């Protein structure tokens, strides 16, 4: 079970059969040489990934894949607030209902359907060998089955330690095995006493067992528009990305402009930022907190730009109870928490910290 | 009842000023005006901002990171005054100062204190302060 | 057994051993109970003062209500809101004062209204509870003014609304029965009836004199409006009972709380709240000591229990502390509430047995006045 | 300390305890107390023109005194030397007598505040 | 012997004795002198709060000053005037908040300005004697605000208003040296010299680092204006002294209270305000006792004095009772002040012998603060 | 000496030979029977007195002589206040600087000048007798002198028992002889905690010995001109008057509208009140004091005219702080009040209280 259909995962993952012109996998735009995020330079920079057919540029900023399977499968709590699923936006369950989608993108992997798919995997006798051990005779030859098996090996892959080592510098602090530099301790004591504990936190209070720095909720914290990427999604200058709402089912107003929480887990080394890519910088990502507190000229302008932050592309539903915390962080903190945050690198990517 | 001992911890009242977690706590326990151990009485805020100290737990003999929290909005409660400051540093470390009235972000703008909640954030340690 | 705390404690370490999870947050007080019991902390005249909501059963302070200059509180019966007649100043207790109302949600205790009052026109006086009331309905909270005269001011809780000054006669109090009238009591020994619209010359009447210039009726008798039944002791625990339930005054049989060598042996009442009404049981709760007669604002370390219709004493508790005010849950098998100005405790007794079941200490600097719900 | 059931004794010999004979029906602190004196106001404070009276038996010279008590408005209670005695005081339907009143009336710029409460001699009583 | 009271009732026995009429009126405070104490009690953190005028030579109250929520006193040197950074509520501790400066007639005690602060800018904290600051020519006050980062306010007490607030940086505490500079304690170890003009941003200029980041500063130093002398112990009773008195700062050699003996058997400073400075006698006074190393806001009961040119102890007292706070008079033969906020009671010591005087009790809920004027 | 004088002055107290016509002594305005006031009516009823000359009426209405000789003479104390003095506005230092102007006064009795006065007084074989016993021979023939003996002569007539004799039913009752009847008691306690004592007794503080319920101080209570005496006097529609701003010496206009507080002893059987007679009935001057604190409209009306009481004479200057007291007096308290003063009267004089209401 487990070993095996992970095996089998693992294969999939960086098979550019998968794609419509095979020339992308998983891989390619979640490079796990890049703590499973895209590398490759775009129209947009970094900010947005370009599909199978070369042209192709997505909406959104190609996220890690690390600590993924951490996420819980999405879900209305009893307070009322939304939390888990995949995607930026959480419109997929879990890591299954999220595997089989890039593949049948346009914009992404572009296999026309299932039935493509499948043919694919046929031709891999590796495959057929692979998928009937752990699925049963004949899977491959039914598209449905043979996606669905798919999409379950890339996730059992998704949730091998491997994708969630728990190997960073704050876990080894955290089993007593390493102390954090007095400017990330300063970082640390910051983030859980200011209003970034209030989002980028499993628990509200209590000790969590596996941290990954991020509660699972979806707020709009009130970013601009990614101009240019924006310009290479396509979507058009008339386009707004509604988040939360864009998920089916979720009809309610008050989830527009929302997103996931992000783990923070290699968070400094998988620039740029945020849902559209829009910060390239962690210190910017840091510093746009301060626009909802500061009152100094300089907390409204993005330093990236040298202009200002832009309106948000949703001027509603914005978090401001936990954004308008009434406190600046100055220069110091800000140092302070991207110290705390480089050590939540995972130890493989400990290198790439430059 | 001697004030300058050092502080013994216990585990087995929570109304009381020798209450683990109440190790850099100011003010009043919230548990004595109609809140309890980790939350606000009926008519308070609760601030977002909060200090911090590391309290050991006599019971595991684990630390862990209390993020003090205020509740604000009221006159003081008066009911089970406590002051301590296990690991409490000057106005300059405002993360681990207890004199600050840490109402920032309670609701309504509300800056009066009326009690402190003694949540858990953590199982950590600080340089100036570890056991 | 266990405390409070010591529960609280445990629950507490179970929870961080489990992995628990919970969001801190503003509590809701438990919905309000017969055994809710509330004490007003006049504060010994400080100019911002305290109201203390007490779960009466688990003698917990389940919630605070902050007030300004001697606010005068009340509790609606059927248990849906609270509410006081305060007064603050802009500059702590100089300036520009404002009268006001509030009426506050008895759960999550904030405020539905708040009701200026013009002309800064409250009786700012040592809390007695009977100089600001509530119609039976819950609509119209009425205050008393001394100043220029005699006044009583007509506030519409609904509508969140001040109404007007009605003019009455050289009278004192007001315990109202129905929604449109209340009675007063006067310098000349009468009860003054007032039934008043929301324009024209409220309608005074005067019951006869109904004691000597020279028995002195205090400043907290019991008035259980359900029942309509006004408790007056005098200085002497001689006790008037008038039954306004018709609508009109009927004058009860006097009864004395003291027997006749009791009261040639120095007892007499002696306190703040010093009498108690128990509506179901028709019970008086006296408090009363060894003392001479101008100690009459001093605590007290008895309660004598007597039956209301025919004055036989039941009871005759010795309480254990001093006692300044007294007060009972209105419920069945009730609580005897016995509020020590001096400890700033309420001590809280079987009323049956007079014993005490548990105390709440650390309400404010001078608490001197209970106020329960009858919800029954 | 004192019984305090027990019957008021007066002195003629401390102004700042509650037992000095003029305040004999006095509810609240003694103006003596906060910078006032036994007949005048605080710095700070507003003299209310309204009082109230007692017959204060003075153990000095065996005569009886009325004492109309007069408040120091408009700060709040000062905190300091509270007494409450109630010799001859009757209830509030005599406020000529009654003494939980706050008898601030009168006072400077409308103070309603209880600050302290002074003890002057205004006659001879009968 | 013969009490401030019965002397009172003699003076009174004799008035009516002898038939000497007297109009009752509002008495003025006696002027200023160097012997006159202010004790602030902060409440533990009620909503309002007092000063109390202190007589220090009597052991007399002369007057009080009513305030709101954690306010900073303010005294001229030249005991002109007092002032007061304040805060209230529309509402007792909830509602519209409104910060304030007034200023006071040191004898009528009667507010001369009520200066409103825009934009509730003061840092609310346990009272830090220096977060609120008059420059030395008494026609500024400056405060301190937190949030929602340091920064200073600056109010013109001659112009009555309020100018602008200042961008600083990491930092804390403001000592004015000038009508346009105050220094200011920083995160970084350093000492920021703030310079304001009438506009622009200010000029900010570092000392160098002079503490270790594990070397804890209290939040109560000791600073005299008028020597530019900023006194400030650490947690062990090492004692930074720094001159400020020729504009920029210049740092004396440091010196130590406890001998490393003391500090070695548990002796440690405690309390708020935990030391004095005499300025005439160049002589620094410290509250310690023995206790844990995080038992630093605990009460005192001994008392040491230094020399502070070259740290040599002058005397020890054992003050006699918990005490919290000390200052003393900057006159020759000085009184040590000993507040306790326990026993809400002003000790009032010879600073000499450290012989206790006289005393004044009821003090307010949790007295805190004293502050003294240095006339000479 | 002291007998005598007094003697002498009681003669020429009730000697209508010191006035022009001869018609009009001292007794005639201050009429003993009426505890040395007017009974007689003018065109402006007993509000002002009318001259020897049958035609001129004063400004002011005639106030007792008795206890008059208890008020200090004129002064201006510490506190910057007036003090004492004879006249409604002081500008009489004492009796004796007083006596003599009735004498000279065109509106009084009205005497060209002192030299009249010394040739009436020599034309008394008895004057002769009694003041060249007390004043030596020849004083008659000074004029200067025999004017001054006569103002010391009425001077001393006015300080004997006969003018204060404190045997009131107050008296008797600070005495112990007797007790106030419960509305008479509840009448002197409304006094005494009510803002009339902070004007209407001698002391601020204590006791006074001799009590005639005044201050000796100048208020402006805020009276409206008496018209019908006004118009009577001739002075203008006008004219006001000032109080002690027209004693000469005062120059400071706070003094303007300030009138010397009257003792009360007496007042129930003097009226009518105020310095220009202006209400006739005791009660209506004690309701007058509503006005400055009831919030009713009846507080701004005066109940004998049914008009409102009218605007001040000198609208500045006004006690305010002493009469807006916060609180109004009820029906209840002003009968009290009534009842209270009508226990100031002479024992004399008790009955002259029986027509006036009761007693
Ligand atoms: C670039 C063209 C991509 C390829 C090829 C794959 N993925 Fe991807 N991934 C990409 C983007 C731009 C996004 C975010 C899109 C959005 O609408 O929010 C994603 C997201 C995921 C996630 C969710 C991660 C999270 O929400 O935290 C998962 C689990 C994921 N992708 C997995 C995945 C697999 C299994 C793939 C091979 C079939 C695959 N991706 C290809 C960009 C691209
Ligand atoms: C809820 C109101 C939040 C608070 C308070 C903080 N953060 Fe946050 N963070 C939040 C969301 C919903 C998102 C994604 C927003 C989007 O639409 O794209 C984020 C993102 C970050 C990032 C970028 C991580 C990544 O792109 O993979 C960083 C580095 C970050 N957040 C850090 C951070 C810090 C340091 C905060 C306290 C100052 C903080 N956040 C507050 C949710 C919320
Ligand atoms: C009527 C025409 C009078 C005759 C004759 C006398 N007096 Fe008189 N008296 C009269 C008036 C109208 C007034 C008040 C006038 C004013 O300007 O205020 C007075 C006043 C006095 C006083 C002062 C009393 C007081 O102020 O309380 C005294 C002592 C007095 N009068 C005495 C007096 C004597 C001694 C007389 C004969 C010489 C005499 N009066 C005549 C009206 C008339
Ligand atoms: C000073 C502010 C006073 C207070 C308070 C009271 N009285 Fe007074 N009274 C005062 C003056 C200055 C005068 C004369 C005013 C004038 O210009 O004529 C008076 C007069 C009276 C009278 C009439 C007496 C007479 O005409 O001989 C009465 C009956 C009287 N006052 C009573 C009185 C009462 C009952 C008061 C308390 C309600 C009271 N006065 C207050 C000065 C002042
Ligand atoms: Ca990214
Ligand atoms: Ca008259
Ligand atoms: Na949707
Ligand atoms: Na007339
Ligand atoms: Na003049």
């Amino acid at each position: 079970a487990d070993d095996a259909l992970a095996a089998l995962g693992a294969q999939l993952f960086v098979d550019p059969a998968l794609s419509r012109n095979a020339t992308q996998s998983c891989a390619t735009c979640h490079d796990p040489a890049r703590a499973f995020t895209d590398p490759r330079e775009g129209k947009a920079g970094l900010a947005v990934s370009v599909g199978d057919d070369g042209q192709s540029h997505g909406d959104r900023n190609t996220p890690t894949l690390g600590y993924a399977a951490l996420v819980p499968a999405f879900h209305r709590d009893a307070n009322g607030k939304y939390k888990g699923g995949q995607f930026w936006d959480g419109r997929a369950d879990d890591l299954k209902q999220q595997a089989g989608q890039p593949m049948l993108n346009p914009v992404e992997m572009a296999m026309p359907d299932r039935a493509a798919v499948a043919a694919r995997l046929r031709d891999d006798p590796a495959y057929r060998t692979g998928f009937e051990a752990l699925f049963g005779k004949g899977v491959l030859d039914d598209p449905e089955r043979a996606f669905d098996a798919a999409a379950e090996a890339l996730a059992a892959y998704q949730a091998t330690g491997e994708f969630s080592p728990f190997d960073s510098k704050y876990d080894r602090v955290m089993r007593g095995e390493e102390k954090f530099t007095p400017l990330e301790e300063f970082g640390y004591t910051v983030f859980i006493t200011w209003n970034c504990r209030l989002c980028h936190m499993q628990r509200k209070q209590g000790v969590a067992e596996r941290e990954t720095f991020t509660n699972f909720e979806y707020h709009n914290i009130g970013l601009p528009v990614n101009e240019t990427a924006r310009e290479a999604s396509g979507l058009g200058a008339d386009h707004v990305d509604h988040g939360l709402l864009a998920r089916p089912g979720i009809e309610d107003p008050a989830q527009s402009g929302r997103f996931k929480v992000p783990s923070l887990r290699n968070v400094a080394v998988t620039g740029p930022y945020m849902h559209n890519g829009v910060f390239t910088d962690l210190r910017t990502a840091i510093l746009f907190y301060n626009k909802y507190t500061s009152r100094r000229p300089e907390a409204k302008i993005n330093p990236e730009t040298g202009a200002p932050w832009g309106e948000p592309e949703v001027a509603r539903n914005l978090s401001l109870a936990e954004l308008q915390s009434g406190l600046m962080l100055d220069d110091g903190r800000v140092d302070a928490l991207v110290a705390f945050l480089e050590t939540l690198t995972d130890r493989r990517y400990e290198p790439l910290l430059e | 009842t001697d004030p300058r001992a050092k502080w013994v911890p216990q585990d087995n009242d929570i109304q009381a000023c020798d209450y683990w977690r109440h190790c850099s706590i100011d003010g009043n326990i919230c548990d004595c005006s109609g809140g309890s151990l980790t939350n606000c009485p009926p008519g308070t805020k609760l601030a977002t901002a909060s200090w911090v100290a590391s309290c050991y737990n006599p019971t595991d003999g684990q630390s862990y990171l209390i993020a003090y929290r205020d509740c604000c909005g009221y006159n003081v409660s008066g009911r089970c005054p406590c002051l301590n400051t296990e690991g409490e540093l000057p106005v300059y470390r405002p993360e681990f100062a207890n004199d600050i009235i840490w109402c920032f972000g309670a609701e309504d703008d509300a800056m009066t204190y009326h009690c402190t909640i003694s949540p858990i954030v953590g199982k950590a340690s600080h340089h100036h302060h570890h056991h | 057994q266990e405390t409070q705390g010591q529960a609280a404690a445990r629950a507490a370490a179970a929870d961080l051993a489990a992995g628990q999870d919970d969001e801190p947050r503003i509590l809701e007080a438990p919905a309000p109970d017969a055994r809710r019991v509330y004490v007003n902390d006049p504060a010994h005249f400080a100019a911002v003062t305290q109201q203390f909501v007490i779960d009466g059963e688990a003698g917990r302070v389940i919630g605070m209500i902050d007030g300004g200059f001697l606010p005068n509180p009340v509790v609606a019966d059927d248990g849906s809101f609270i509410a006081h007649a305060s007064t603050v100043f802009s500059r702590i207790a100089r300036g520009e004062r404002t009268d006001y109302v509030e009426v506050f949600d008895p759960v999550t205790l904030l405020p539905t209204a708040d009701i200026e009052l013009p002309d800064a026109p409250r009786f700012l006086v040592g809390t007695y509870p009977w100089m600001t009331s509530l119609t039976p309905d819950g609509k119209t909270l009425l205050f008393y003014q001394f100043s220029p005269a005699p006044a009583v001011g007509v506030v519409d809780l609904e509508g969140k609304a001040f109404k007007r000054m009605l003019d009455v006669p050289d009278c004192y109090h007001i315990f109202p029965t129905a929604p449109d009238t209340f009675f007063m009591h006067c310098r000349d020994g009468s009860l003054a009836k007032v039934a008043f619209g929301t324009e024209g010359t409220p309608e005074i009447t005067h019951t006869e004199v109904f004691h000597p210039e020279d028995e002195f009726l205090i400043n907290h008798p019991a008035y259980s409006q359900k029942a309509g039944r006004l408790v007056w002791p005098t200085y002497t625990g001689k006790i008037h009972q008038i039954d306004l339930s018709s609508g009109d005054a009927k004058f009860l049989p006097a009864v004395e709380a003291l027997t006749e060598a009791e009261r040639a042996d120095g007892w007499r009442p002696g306190g703040w709240q010093q009498v108690a009404y128990h509506r179901a049981l028709d019970r008086i709760y006296l408090l009363v000591d060894q003392r001479d007669e101008w100690r009459h604002k001093t605590a007290s370390r008895f309660v004598v229990v007597l039956d209301a219709k025919t004055g036989e004493r039941l009871a005759k508790f010795e309480m254990g502390h001093e006692i300044d005010s007294i007060n009972v849950s209105q419920d069945e098998k009730p609580l005897l509430y016995a509020l020590s100005t001096g400890d700033k405790t309420l001590y809280i007794h079987d009323a049956e047995s007079g014993e005490e079941l548990r105390s709440v200490n650390q309400l404010g600097h001078g608490p001197q006045v209970i106020t329960t719900a009858d919800m029954g």
